[PDB]
């Protein structure tokens, strides 16, 4: 929805991913836009995808 | 004369597991959760919790 905050959506997507895909918020030391999104998956190479 | 400047001060810099972060020194605790860390050289490394 257009009025919702990241905070609320963060809980929602954990359900949407089922926790099978792991995501968290990380910074670049970047003032003004300190949020960056990381998405992670596992296998012996890029094929984690 | 800048030659008198034997050495200049600069930071240590690191990633938060992928995304980079520059700080004055080789010690970090901004992770929260209860986690503490110290740096000893410029490299890549993996650590584990049990």
């Amino acid at each position: 929805d257009k009025n919702t905050t990241y905070r609320d959506l963060a809980d929602k997507i954990n359900e949407a991913s089922g926790g099978e895909i792991v995501a968290k918020i990380v910074n670049t030391g970047e003032k003004g836009t300190p949020y960056r999104l990381t998405l992670t998956s596992k296998e012996t190479g890029e094929d984690s995808a | 004369d800048a030659s008198l400047h034997i050495q200049t001060a600069q930071n240590a810099e690191f990633t938060l597991d992928g995304i980079k972060m520059f700080r004055s020194s080789n010690t970090v605790t901004d992770l929260g959760v209860g986690m503490t860390l110290t740096l000893n050289k410029t490299g890549e490394i993996n650590f584990d919790v049990q």
